[PDB]
C-alpha cells in the first residue's frame, strides 16, 4: 500500500535549525519526486521547493532560496528538507507530496501524500 | 565549421548594469558549455565562471558572486552574461568562449569576437 | 586560488630556432593545463589541454609535456605565424586562474 | 607487437553511454603485460583461463573501453544485472574473454569536480547485448506529451559522474577494458609471442 | 511569474445542488500541468483535478473539470456534505510554483 | 562395516584446491548407493570403470580428494587436461582410474559480501608432477631482476582468492569435487562391496 | 542492514541444568553465523563459528544449530564457569552486526 | 599460542585523532586478517571493519567511511587504527581481533587486551 508516513512535530528556537523527513512505501520510488509546502494555521498554502529522487536535480522558490536544501537516500528511500535562518514567523505545517508509480508508467500530478508536522519557533 | 558573433560597442553609466548576448552557431547544443572570460587593456586574461545549461551546474568567480548571472536558451542556441554596479575599473573587452564535452567542459575551444564594454560619464 | 607565474615575460628568438617555455604553479594541479596564443588584436585559440594533448588544427610543431607543478611548452620550428602572447591555464580547483602571459619578438 | 598502448594508455577514456570499441587482428598480442597495471586489480577471465591466452589463436579481439563508478563495476559480468548492465552496457550470457578494472584516482579526478564522465539514467527498455544507445531526446516519464521541456514527469536522460579525489573507493573513477574473444570458420591470426 | 486569481473567496450554497470554483490564471497555462486541491480542517490536500479535466482515482463522479485555455474552472455538477471545505490550485509550470489565495464554502 | 563416506561427503568446510585434502579408505564395504541421495544435479563421470557396477567389485586401496573450484573449471579435472588448475593445483595422471563427483554447493560455500577463503595457485615456474601438493607461498619472479621478497614491478603473488557471491553467474558459483582413486594391487582385497 | 535480536534478554540458571539461547536475525543470512562469550570487563571469547562447527579448545558441553533465521545454542551441563553475556553474529553481507547479548546468572 | 598487546589508554579532545596499535606474535602474517570491534561504556559491541594484508582488500562500516582506516605492517606485524574527527560519543573501548585463513577470516578468533579510549575536555 502506497504511503507517506513523515515524523513527528519540533519545537525550536530562533538561529537554531530544523530537520524533518518523510519515509515512502509502497509504490515505485526509484522514478517519483517529491515537493514541499508549508501552511501556517488557517493560512494559503506556499512552495517551498522539488527535488528528483534519482537525478538530484533541484528546484527553490525565488523567496527561501538561500535558506532551503533538499536531500535524498536512495538506500532508506526517504526525502530530507532542512530550514535554516529559524524566525518566529516560520510556525507552519510541512507537508511532503509525491506522484504515483507502477515502475513502468508514473501517475501525472501529486496525488499521494503525508500527514504533515507542526513546527513552532519561540524563546 | 562553428562561427560565433557578438554584440557591438557597449557604453553605460557607472550606477547600472550590462547584460551582453553571445550566440552560437553550428553542432550539437546538448554538448556545450559556456564561459565568458574578461580581458582588460592593461592585463591579462582573467576568469570568471563556467555554466552547463543542460545539466544545470553554473559557478562563478568569488569576487564576482552576486554580481554576475550567466542563461542561455536552449532553443535560442545563444548565451548571455549580465553583469551589475558597475564600477570605474570594470571598463574591457569580453570574450565568449565555449567548451566540448568530448574535449573539456572548463577549456575555452572557441572564441567570440569580443565585445568593448568601457564605463564612463 | 592556485597562482600560476610564467617566466621569462621577456622572450625573442631566431627563424627556424627552438623555443621552450616554463610554467609553474603553486599547488599540485594533477595534469591539468592548456595553452592559448592570442595575436595582437585578434582572439586567442587553444592550442593545448591536459599539458600534453595537442588541441586539433594547430600545427604539429607545437608540443608540451608536463606532470605537475611544472610545465613546458616547445615550438620546434618557428614560423611567422608563432609571434603572439601565450598564456597558461588550470581546471582543478575551483577559479580557473589565468598566467601573465610571454611576449615574443623578432630579434632586431 | 600489437596495440595495446593506444588502448590501456590513452590520456581520456569515452563515457560509459558512449563506449568505443577497437578492433583488433593480425598482431602478435602479449598478455602478460597487462599484468603490470596496478598492484591491485580486478582480471576476471570468462570461457578462458588468463594462463593459456598467450598461446591461444582467435580471428578477431574486441577492446572496449570506458569509466564507470568505483563501487558499481560489479555490473560488468554475464547474467548480471544493475544500472550500467541493462541500460548503458550489457554482456551477453554466452561470453568469453576478460575484463579488465583497475583504479583511476590520479588520472580521473578534480578538486572542482570533473562533469565529462556521464551515464544514462532514463530508458523505456532496457539493453540487448553489445548495443549502443547515443539518443538525448528528453525522457517522458508520465503520459501527458511534454514535447521537450524539462518539468516533471519529464527529464533529461543523461547524468554525470561527478568525480572527485576526496571520495571514498566506492565513488572512485574506474577505467575498464573488456576483450571480447572469439572464434570463426576464418583462420585466427591473433596469437601470442 | 505566474499569477492565479481566485474568486469569490466565499461560497453559500447548500447540498443537493451544484457549485462553483475558478481560478483565473493571468498568463498561458498549458492544461497538462495544473492541479486542484482539497484539504479538510486540519487535513492534508488530496489531488482532485488533474489535466484540468480528468479526474483521478477515488475521485466522486459529481465533480467533472472545465479546463479553458487560460481560465480554468471546475463546475461542481452535484454536493455532499464533504465537499464543505477549503480548496486551492497550483501550477506546475516551468516558472516557481505558486498557489492562490483559497476558496471557502459554506 | 560400511566404509565412512558421510563424513567425506557431509563435511563442513571443504579444502581449498591447492592445499587439497587427502582422505584413506580401507577395512570396510562400500555401498554406493548411498551417495545416489545428493544433489539431483551431480556429475559422476568415471574413468576405467562404468559408475553402475561399482559395488559388487574388490578394490585394495581407495582414496578420496575433495576441494572447490569455479563452476567452468570442473572440465579441468580430468586426465591429460590442461590450464591453470590441470598444471598449477591438482595434476590426474595420464592412465587414472576412478571416478569424479561434482555438484553445485551455492547454498553453503557463497556469501553476499564475499567468501574469501577458497584460493587457487596462479603462479608457478613448472607444471605439477601427477598427484602432487604444492602450499608454498613465495614471491614469483616472472622477470630478471631479483624479487627479495618484495611484491613490486615483475614479482606478484602466485595466490588469488575465489570470492564466491550468490549473485555470479552459472559458471562462476561452487562446485564441489570429490575425486575417488581405486587400484588393483598384489595384496588381496581390503574393501569389497556387498 | 540485517537486524538480529536475541532471547531471553535475561536468563537465570543453576549448576547442572540444560540451557537454550533463542537467536533470530531479520533476514535470511544462510548459514553464517558465530557466538561469542564476555566475561565482565574481560575480552570476549569465540565458541561456535558457521552455527554448527566448535571452535578447537572450547569444551563438548556447549552445541549450536540453525539454519535461516531461527538460530539457537544449548549448554548440556551448566558450570560454574558458565555464567557470563552471550552475543550473536553474522558474517553474511557487510556490516556484521552483533546481538544485543544475553546475560546468564544464577537463581537464588 | 597467538597473542595480541595493544597501546596504553588514550586521552583526546573531541577535535582531534587517534591512532592505537596491536602487535600479533605467532604464525605465519600472510594467511593473516585484522578486524576491529567497538564495545560501548556501558551497551553491546560494534562491528567497524575488516582488513586483508595478503589480498589488500578493505570494507569499512556505513557510518565510519570517511573516519576510520585500517591498516597493517609486514615488516613490524602489527596493526593500526587510525579515526579522525571524534566526537563526543565516540568514546569506548576499542578491540582488536585476528580472522585465521583455515577457520574464516571474517569470524574473530583472537582479542587483543583491549584499549579504552576518552573524548572530554
Amino acid at each position: 500500500q502506497m504511503q507517506l508516513v513523515q515524523s513527528g512535530p519540533e519545537v525550536k528556537k530562533p538561529g537554531t535549525s530544523v530537520k524533518v523527513s518523510c519515509k515512502a512505501s509502497g509504490f515505485t520510488f526509484s522514478s517519483s519526486a517529491v515537493q514541499w509546502v508549508r501552511q501556517a494555521r488557517g493560512q494559503h498554502l506556499e512552495w517551498i521547493g522539488w527535488i528528483v529522487v534519482g537525478s538530484g536535480n533541484t528546484n527553490y522558490a525565488q523567496k527561501f532560496q538561500e535558506r532551503v536544501t533538499l536531500t535524498r537516500d536512495m538506500s532508506t528511500r526517504t526525502a530530507y528538507m532542512e530550514l535554516s535562518s529559524l524566525r518566529s514567523e516560520d510556525t507552519a505545517v510541512y507537508y511532503c507530496a509525491a506522484p504515483n508509480c507502477n515502475s513502468t508508467t508514473c501517475h501525472d500530478g501529486f496525488d499521494i501524500w503525508g500527514q504533515g508536522t507542526v513546527v513552532t519557533v519561540s524563546s | 565549421q562553428v562561427q560565433l558573433v557578438q554584440s557591438g560597442a557597449e557604453v553605460k553609466k557607472p550606477g547600472s548594469s550590462v547584460k551582453v548576448s553571445c550566440k552560437a552557431s553550428g553542432g550539437t547544443f546538448s554538448s556545450y558549455s559556456f564561459i565568458w572570460v574578461r580581458q582588460a587593456p592593461g592585463q591579462g586574461l582573467e576568469w570568471m565562471g563556467r555554466i552547463i545549461p543542460i545539466l544545470g551546474i553554473a559557478n562563478y568567480a568569488q569576487k564576482f558572486q552576486g554580481r554576475v548571472t550567466i542563461t542561455a536558451d536552449k532553443s535560442t542556441t545563444t548565451a548571455y552574461m549580465e553583469l551589475s554596479s558597475l564600477r570605474s575599473e570594470d571598463t574591457a573587452v569580453y570574450y565568449c568562449a565555449r567548451g566540448t564535452e568530448y574535449g573539456d567542459y572548463d577549456v575555452s575551444h572557441d572564441w567570440g569576437q569580443g565585445t568593448l564594454v568601457t564605463v564612463s560619464s | 586560488d592556485i597562482q600560476m607565474t610564467q617566466s621569462p615575460s621577456t622572450l625573442s628568438a631566431s627563424v627556424g630556432d627552438r623555443v621552450t617555455i616554463t610554467c609553474r604553479a603553486s599547488q599540485s594541479i594533477s595534469s591539468w593545463l592548456a595553452w592559448y596564443q592570442q595575436k595582437p588584436g585578434k582572439a586567442p585559440k587553444l592550442l593545448i589541454y591536459k599539458a600534453s594533448s595537442l588541441e586539433s588544427g594547430v600545427p604539429s610543431r607545437f608540443s608540451g609535456s608536463g606532470s605537475g607543478t611544472e610545465f613546458t611548452l616547445t615550438i620546434s620550428s618557428l614560423q611567422p605565424d608563432d609571434f603572439a602572447t601565450y598564456y597558461c591555464q588550470q581546471y582543478n580547483s575551483y577559479s580557473h586562474t589565468f598566467g601573465q602571459g610571454t611576449k615574443l619578438e623578432i630579434k632586431r | 607487437l600489437c596495440p595495446f598502448d593506444e588502448v590501456f594508455n590513452a590520456t581520456r577514456f569515452a563515457s560509459v553511454y558512449a563506449w568505443n570499441r577497437k578492433r583488433i587482428s593480425n598482431c602478435v598480442a602479449d598478455y602478460s603485460v597487462l599484468y603490470n597495471l596496478a598492484p591491485f586489480f580486478t582480471f576476471k577471465c570468462y570461457g578462458v583461463s588468463p594462463t593459456k591466452l598467450n598461446d591461444l589463436c582467435f580471428t578477431n579481439v574486441y577492446a572496449d573501453s570506458f569509466v564507470i563508478r568505483g563501487d558499481e563495476v560489479r555490473q560488468i559480468a554475464p547474467g548480471q544485472t544493475g544500472n550500467i548492465a541493462d541500460y548503458n552496457y550489457k554482456l551477453p550470457d554466452d561470453f568469453t574473454g576478460c575484463v579488465i578494472a583497475w583504479n583511476s584516482n590520479k588520472l580521473d579526478s578534480k578538486v572542482s569536480g570533473n562533469y565529462n564522465y556521464l551515464y544514462r539514467l532514463f530508458r523505456k527498455s532496457n539493453l540487448k547485448p553489445f548495443e549502443r544507445d547515443i539518443s538525448t531526446e528528453i525522457y517522458q516519464a508520465g503520459n501527458k506529451p511534454c514535447n521537450g521541456v524539462a518539468g516533471f514527469n519529464c527529464y533529461f536522460p543523461l547524468r554525470s559522474y561527478s568525480f572527485r579525489p576526496t571520495y571514498g573507493v566506492g565513488h572512485q573513477p574506474y577505467r575498464v577494458v573488456v576483450l571480447s574473444f572469439e572464434l570463426l570458420h576464418a583462420p585466427a591470426t591473433v596469437c601470442g609471442p | 511569474e505566474i499569477v492565479l486569481t481566485q474568486s469569490p473567496g466565499t461560497l453559500s450554497l447548500s447540498p443537493g445542488e451544484r457549485a462553483t470554483l475558478s481560478c483565473r490564471a493571468s498568463q498561458s497555462v498549458r492544461s497538462s500541468y495544473l492541479g486542484w486541491y482539497q484539504q479538510k480542517p486540519g487535513q492534508a490536500p488530496r489531488l482532485l483535478i488533474y489535466g484540468a479535466s480528468s479526474r483521478a482515482t477515488g475521485i466522486p463522479d459529481r465533480f467533472s473539470g472545465s479546463g479553458s485555455g487560460t481560465d480554468f474552472t471546475l463546475t461542481i455538477s452535484r454536493l455532499e456534505s464533504e465537499d464543505f471545505a477549503v480548496y486551492y490550485c497550483q501550477q506546475y509550470d516551468n516558472s516557481p510554483w505558486t498557489f492562490g489565495q483559497g476558496t471557502k464554502v459554506e
